[PDB]
């Protein structure tokens, strides 16, 4: 931990990151995660919401 | 039966042409909630409750 100045802002950009990713996992509301399956199985319409 | 005793039929393992219900004008109401009934055909689920 001597190099721990930077060796925090890798750390720090890499959580970033992560939790960036991680984000495309969620819903907010929306019935599933993946934008291919609620197109693959709704009609534009509804879709839209 | 009644809504009392509804009955209940599992599907599973074939082959489901859900396109001559659709057309079929038969029925009353056809209506489909959380997916559109015209791409009832190129979907795969695990198992159908009726």
């Amino acid at each position: 931990s001597a190099l721990g100045k930077l060796q925090d802002v890798v750390n720090q950009n890499a959580q970033a990151l992560n939790t960036l990713v991680k984000q495309l996992s969620s819903n907010f509301g929306a019935i599933s995660s993946v934008l291919n399956d609620i197109l693959s199985r709704l009609d534009p319409p509804e879709a839209e919401v | 039966a009644s809504v009392y005793a509804w009955n209940r039929k599992r599907i599973s393992n074939c082959v489901a042409d859900y396109s001559v219900l659709y057309n079929s004008a038969s029925f009353s109401t056809f209506k489909c909630y959380g997916v559109s009934p015209t791409k009832l055909n190129d979907l795969c689920f695990t198992n159908v409750y009726a």
